[PDB]
């Protein structure tokens, strides 16, 4: 019907990288992580993610609603 | 120790990949 390997392995994946405790991440420096790793992440291609994802006050990213609104929309 | 912090960021690269696609089909 509606998979979630997307889903599950963003929001499981994202854990991983969780500081605040409750489920967020900040763009900063998850920036440098993603775009240092991979397929070398394009600096654009992650300001783009991360600025839909949220980023309130400082750099905040709860990857929640980010991965909700991924697969919702 | 193995680093699972880049393998996490593996797989969630790949959401993004189809992030940016999926919502771009027709008109």
């Amino acid at each position: 019907m509606k998979e979630q390997d997307s889903e599950e392995e963003l929001i499981e994946a994202f854990k991983v990288f969780d500081r605040d405790g409750n489920g967020l991440i900040s763009a900063a420096e998850l920036r440098h992580v993603m775009t240092n790793l991979g397929e070398k992440l394009t600096d654009d291609e992650v300001d783009e993610m991360i600025r839909e994802a949220d980023i309130d006050g400082d750099g905040h990213i709860n990857y929640e609603e980010f991965v909700r609104m991924m697969v919702s929309k | 120790k193995r680093k699972q912090e880049e393998v996490s960021a593996i797989v969630i690269q790949r959401a993004y990949r189809r992030y940016l696609l999926k919502q771009k089909v027709k008109k």
